[PDB]
């Protein structure tokens, strides 16, 4: 009976690999577009934020100035 | 404290050169016992000393200086 119960939910109930692979094609139509796009944000951020962090270091200079009145 | 008013108040408690003095002044000596233990009220030091405490004050007067400066850096 348990066997039948796992028969009940065979993955890919559509059972159409000819078209489920097409599903994967559309999924790549999403993912392959998203690939470098999502990672481009990394450099797009650091191009500002690294220097902004050094700005944090400059107000680190001034924090050091505040350290010793 | 109590001693402070007690100086100005023991001031004129004295009554002429006559033996009117000690008749009150022995009880005044009892008051002197009392104030002798008022000295015990101030038996230990809090903050250090003038002007070393005042040096702490002027130390704050230097310590106040950054406080009046960093706000200028608000923008």
């Amino acid at each position: 009976m348990q066997i039948d119960t796992l028969i009940n939910q065979l993955p890919g109930i559509s059972t159409a690999p000819k078209h489920q692979l097409e599903k994967i094609k559309k999924l790549q139509n999403s993912i392959e577009e998203k690939q470098l796009e999502r990672k481009s944000l990394e450099s797009e951020n650091e191009d500002l934020k690294l220097q902004l962090a050094k700005r944090i270091e400059t107000f680190g200079r001034l924090s050091c100035v505040l350290f010793q009145p | 404290t109590l001693l402070r008013q007690g100086i100005r108040q023991l001031k004129e408690k004295v009554s002429k050169m006559e033996p009117e003095e000690m008749t009150v002044k022995e009880k005044k000596s009892i008051i002197e016992i009392l104030k002798a233990r008022i000295a015990l009220k101030k038996a230990f030091l809090k903050m250090a000393l003038s002007e070393s405490n005042d040096t702490v004050v002027k130390k704050e007067d230097v310590r106040e200086s950054p406080v009046d400066t960093f706000m200028e850096n608000a923008t």
